């Protein structure tokens, strides 16, 4: 149980004990300084110049000092246990969604994903430690408080004793009467949050009509609510202390008149009673934060099955035992059948595509309907629902996704370039195999050397996010590098490049020239040199392959592509 | 897997009218391109006929006011019919689907006397 | 200066002073209270009658009720001028919201609205009622503490008032220099948190390339580089406590070594002592409140410059002075020329387009493009570059925008519906002027009564979100309703729904058969049945008015739309 | 406000071929659709060839495969280009921009 969460700090004992123990002395010498402050009224000023008014002046900042070098090694060496608990955990976290199946980024999650991992793993340390802190310093407080008030006194505390309960079950029924009041806000601020988000939406529907005069009632009227929601959660919440306060002050109260009823009084030193009531007062900070480290406790855990929820969800199959060495093979198709994890309507009806190696086929439906997800299935992004994409003879479910998805180059124009060197793009995830004679002339062959050599330094610029940004066709020059460079056996151009671009257009089209040379491909043609020079082209009217066949064949055979020929005449 | 079955007549007279029929099966009907080529005993294969996704009607130069493809929707059955035949029209009637690498029927031949 | 300010706030002085005036008292107490201690050290453990401290119980439960209720008179009437200030203040900003050009809602901050309303008032709001209680209750706590300082000592409290202002000036230096260390760390936490978005914004890159292998280790640097700036943070953070409660620790101890190094002092009971040490070693939450104060100032006034920079945007123009009562006219296009503030490529060339009385014409385009925005000049939504649409023989720059909006309907698929009664939305904006037995008849004219009598309560139904959710098809059924009921001599049909209701939709052509027996309809066309009955054609290719004719003498001239009209054959 | 004006012939053999021209001026010449009509002295007008932006073509029937049209990039013109002419085809021809209700030029009788 409590004994089996050690592991996870296995190589931290070091720090954290150490912290530990700077973390005691530190309420040590705040008991120290009321301790001293006991023999500073008595014996110091009774009949006395000296022994106490010259012991205290520097001994005071002696366990000050003592006290701030403390503080500051505690919030350091356990900050540093924080982070390092934080790194990890932040590092298998992130480590595991690179093995999560493309569903996962299907825009629902994409841009949280960040937020979500920094704000858990900031959140999830963060209140395990101050909770540590907290039921430590707050701990030892009250430990030797009470010690050094037992050896000034032997019944005075005994009443305190039996009293703190008291104490302690007010400010922890005040304090969850709070939170139990805070509930329902959620839900307030939701329902009067759409309202208001519902309200300025239909700008151009308020404007047409002439309504803005009773548009604006209706916003005072929200707000006028909102206001007192706000009144009210003031209200509620400025009233947690001053009755807390109230308890322990009756504590005191009831305390101070102890110390007179019998004649068990007069023991007292005529500085014993300060020093009694200041380490009472002084109890206030710890004995009031000790009942709500629950609070944080049940923070810590919610956290940390949130992240749990997370941390451990589907994971990509991986359900394949063979391997390739080269897919110089036919990719086939058959009466595949699949719809979008979250969707109905099928995006794609029974297929019989055949792609013969060697070849290419030419992916040009105009409806813009289905064409771009035959480049999802062929490389197992998102599996098929009914059907098999065979591959060399083989289906993909037989093949280890190891090899599978480094046979596949998926040239396009959208290619994310990483925040690394040129010529470590060039090879990326591959940087020790290519040696930079062979990424020069592979620059050259795909026709990137030209715009290359311009850059400051040479095939060496960092080139990503914050980098060069090049320019969106040159991006496809250097996607075009780097799948020459892999020498692939199956090649998937997407033709994104709807909007052309001269000149660069010339050393593309040259560049994708030398791509294709054999090297089967799977191109969603769009540019009329492309789906001229195909083998095979393929239309997909929002469904089906409706349309199949070589070009020349193809005009003359109306159907769809001669009236998808005149539109992009 | 997707097929289709022709079915058409035989020797008739000149200048008349015939309906030559298909029926497909394996389909999604509805949305493919459905077609009817002739094949000449010189000649090689060449379109007349064409239907396609919205319903939509093509046919040979020489093909204007002469031929007529339709389709049944609900019975995955598609019709040429032919008016004002003539002598250099005898050939091979080919029903086709889904692009001319695509399937291709029997085809029945007809004679014009 | 700031007496200007006052009259902002002059009617609510009454709750403003019932907090400044509840707020000194809750200090008062603390002072008042530590003068209770004197006796009850001077002279209750001091002097042997066991009654001299029996007064203390009673009046310390009593100066803690003192002290708890003016806590919760103070929070509250200074958490009701907070509200009745944050509350106006958001008014007043949506109030200059609802006019403003449609351009300013072009999806830059679509978003921000309601935070713009919300977030930064509460800051302000809470910023200023902050720093009121601490320049306040602090304020008069320390003359309160200095006062009862100065009647019970002389040369302590002379010491005293001259080696404070020093701590307070080290708390000053220990602060701004936190503040500048902190500066540049909001940049590096943007470049450090930049990387990790960059490697899950490429998964798809990622896979296809083989490459989790170097990715794992890109992050082990990234998440190393960030947990090490965070160590930095925390320790840097950790060097403000630690160093000025030395500083004050040691004024205290030059304070008792200076108290106590002649004869001169000594005087000291055991009492006053006690009293002077009490205070101080209390007067350190003020000290230190006081002189961060400072730190919201600047931020609550940098907030309310937010707020005022974001009012005085640019308002809508209103540069008209005419007035129409019921436009019935040809209007017209003339040499139209348009670009979207924020674009390069205009939109619109010169155009001849005209609308006749009675007449209407369809817009009709192929890609999509151009045709919506004839409906946002024909209403004023953006103003015309270069151009004068006439109406009756002015431009529509010169008509009073709320007598132009007032003459165009605007039927659409995607019409608004307020979260208000069905009885207000055929009526919307205008329910004072139009009775129920008006719409009783037009919600049948539009045949919409069968979907409405069907519901809980007919047309006392809340119909927008929070209700009963209307469906999207008789969202068009309530936009010809309501359209109706205006009877408006401009229509803008929008017809852009392409979805299609079996019978439903053949009662809302027929409802548009009675829409449009009159008034002038600009009808932008996707739909068979409007272009056949259309009376002249306009089709528009993506920058202007390229075939305008009518269907039974365009379709026999090839031209665009009959092959266009093949397509949607 | 633009203007088109015809350029064509008058009366030649029969079975030759003829060439008009038609300038548009004061529009974006690129996009318009262009076309070319004729008219008989009774019978009324009617559609004869057709242009578009990407300059997809079109023609009538009776005179399909006989007849070509084209316009130039930037000199802002129209050529029609007639042959294999025909009695039948005497008639006055106009040339026409942004369809069948909009700007008219004066055309030319044709025989
Ligand atoms: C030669 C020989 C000499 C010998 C030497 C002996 C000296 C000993 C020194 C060490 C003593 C140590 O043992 C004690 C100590 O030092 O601990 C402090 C304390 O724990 C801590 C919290 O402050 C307390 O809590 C509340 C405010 O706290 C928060 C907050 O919640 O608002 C939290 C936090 O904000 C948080 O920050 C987080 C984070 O930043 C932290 O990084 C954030 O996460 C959050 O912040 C944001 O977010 C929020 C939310 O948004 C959520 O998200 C917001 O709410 C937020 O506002 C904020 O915006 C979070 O909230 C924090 O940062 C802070 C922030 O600054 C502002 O926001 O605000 C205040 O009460 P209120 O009125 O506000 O409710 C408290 O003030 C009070 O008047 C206490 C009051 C309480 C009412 C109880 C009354 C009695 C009940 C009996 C109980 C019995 C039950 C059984 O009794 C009285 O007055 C009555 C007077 C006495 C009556 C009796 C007389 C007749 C008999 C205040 N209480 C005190 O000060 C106690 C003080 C006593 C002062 C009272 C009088 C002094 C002498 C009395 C004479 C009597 C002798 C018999 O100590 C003593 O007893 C001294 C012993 C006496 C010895 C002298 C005798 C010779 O402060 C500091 O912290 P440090 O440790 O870091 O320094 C700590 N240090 C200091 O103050 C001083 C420091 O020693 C310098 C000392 C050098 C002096 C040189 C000149
Ligand atoms: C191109 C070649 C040619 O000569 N055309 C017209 C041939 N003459 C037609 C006589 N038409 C008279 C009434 N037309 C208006 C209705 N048209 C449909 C009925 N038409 C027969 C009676 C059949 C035709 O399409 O063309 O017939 C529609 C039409 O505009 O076609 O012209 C016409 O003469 C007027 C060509 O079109
Ligand atoms: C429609 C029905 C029919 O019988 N056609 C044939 C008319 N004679 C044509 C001669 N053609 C010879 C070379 N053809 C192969 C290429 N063809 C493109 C060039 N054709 C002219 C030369 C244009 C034609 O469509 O038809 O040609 C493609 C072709 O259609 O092949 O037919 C052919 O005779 C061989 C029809 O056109
Ligand atoms: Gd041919
Ligand atoms: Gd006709």
């Amino acid at each position: 149980t409590f004994r089996r969460l050690w592991p996870t700090i296995a190589p931290f004992k070091a720090g954290l004990i150490v912290a530990g123990v700077a973390l005691i002395l530190n309420a040590a010498s705040d008991t120290f300084m009321l301790s001293l402050l006991k023999p500073l009224l008595d014996d110091g000023f009774g009949k006395t110049d000296r022994s106490v008014l010259v012991w205290m002046p520097l001994v005071v900042i002696g366990l000050m000092i003592l006290r701030g070098i403390t503080s500051y090694v505690s919030s350091y060496c356990i900050s540093w246990v924080s982070g390092k608990v934080v790194m990890t955990m932040r590092r298998r976290l992130f480590g595991h969604m690179m093995g999560m199946p493309v569903s996962f980024f299907d825009k629902q999650s994409t841009g949280t994903l960040l937020s979500r991992i920094t704000y858990d793993s900031e959140q999830v340390a963060s209140s395990s430690s101050g909770a540590l802190i907290t039921v430590v310093r707050e701990g030892a407080s009250i430990i030797g408080l009470f010690i050094m008030m037992f050896y000034y006194s032997w019944q005075l505390s005994i009443i305190l004793i039996v009293l703190a309960p008291i104490v302690s079950i007010a400010i922890r029924v005040v304090s969850k009467r709070f939170r139990n009041i805070s509930k329902n806000m959620q839900n307030t601020m939701g329902q009067v949050t759409t309202s208001a988000e519902q309200m300025l939406k239909g700008h151009k529907e308020v404007l047409i009509f002439g309504g803005q005069e009773v548009e604006t009632k209706r916003f005072d009227k929200v707000s006028n609510r909102m206001r007192l929601q706000g009144m009210k959660m003031v209200s509620a919440s400025s009233i947690s202390d001053p009755i807390i306060q109230l308890i322990a002050s009756l504590a005191l109260a009831f305390v101070l008149y102890a110390a007179s009823f019998p004649s068990v009084m007069d023991s007292l030193t005529a500085g014993t009673i300060t020093v009694v009531f200041s380490s009472m007062i002084a109890l206030m900070r710890p004995l009031k934060s000790l009942t709500n480290v629950n609070a944080q406790f049940q923070r810590g855990m919610a956290a940390c099955q949130t992240l749990f929820t997370i941390l451990d969800s589907e994971q990509e199959k991986d359900e394949g035992k063979r391997v390739i060495e080269r897919a110089t093979g036919d990719v086939e198709f058959r009466n595949v059948t699949f719809t979008y994890p979250g969707r109905d309507v099928p995006a794609l009806r029974n297929i019989n595509l055949k792609i013969p190696a060697g070849k290419t086929v030419a992916l040009v439906g105009r409806s813009g309907s289905g064409k771009s997800t035959i480049a999802s299935l062929i490389t197992r992004f998102y599996d098929i629902d009914e059907g098999e994409i065979l591959m060399d003879g083989h289906d993909l479910r037989e093949y280890t996704l190891a090899s599978l998805r480094n046979q596949v180059a998926l040239v396009s124009q959208n290619v994310h370039l990483f925040n690394d060197t040129v010529a470590n793009n060039i090879a990326y995830a591959r940087t020790e195999q290519y040696s930079r004679e062979q990424i020069e002339e592979a620059a050259r062959m795909a026709y990137a050397m030209d715009f290359i050599n311009k850059m400051d330094n040479g095939l060496d610029t960092v080139i990503g996010e914050n980098g060069v940004l090049l320019s969106g066709g040159q991006r496809q020059r250097i996607a075009i590098a780097r799948a020459l460079l892999r020498d692939s056996p199956i090649l998937i151009l997407d033709e994104a490049t709807s909007a052309l671009d001269t000149e660069s257009e010339r050393a593309i089209q040259a560049a994708l020239d030398e791509l294709q040379k054999n090297r089967t491909s799977l191109v969603i043609a769009h540019r009329l040199s492309t789906i001229e020079k195909a083998d095979e082209i393929v239309v997909v009217e929002d469904g089906v392959i409706v349309e199949r066949g070589t070009h020349n064949d193809l005009l003359e055979h109306r159907g769809v592509y001669a009236q998808l020929h005149k539109m992009q005449f | 897997q997707m097929q289709l079955v022709e079915s058409g007549g035989g020797l008739v007279q000149a200048g008349g009218s015939l309906r030559l029929s298909c029926a497909v099966s394996g389909s999604i009907f509805s949305i493919i391109t459905l077609a009817w080529y002739r094949q000449a005993p010189g000649k090689p294969r060449e379109n007349v006929a064409t239907i396609t996704r919205g319903s939509r009607t093509s046919y040979c130069d020489s093909v204007k006011g002469r031929f007529t493809i339709s389709k049944d929707n609900a019975k995955s059955t598609v019709y040429l019919q032919m008016n004002k035949l003539k002598p250099e029209d005898t050939a091979d009637y080919y029903c086709n689907a889904e692009g001319p690498a695509g399937y291709w029927g029997q085809g029945t031949p007809v004679t014009v006397s």
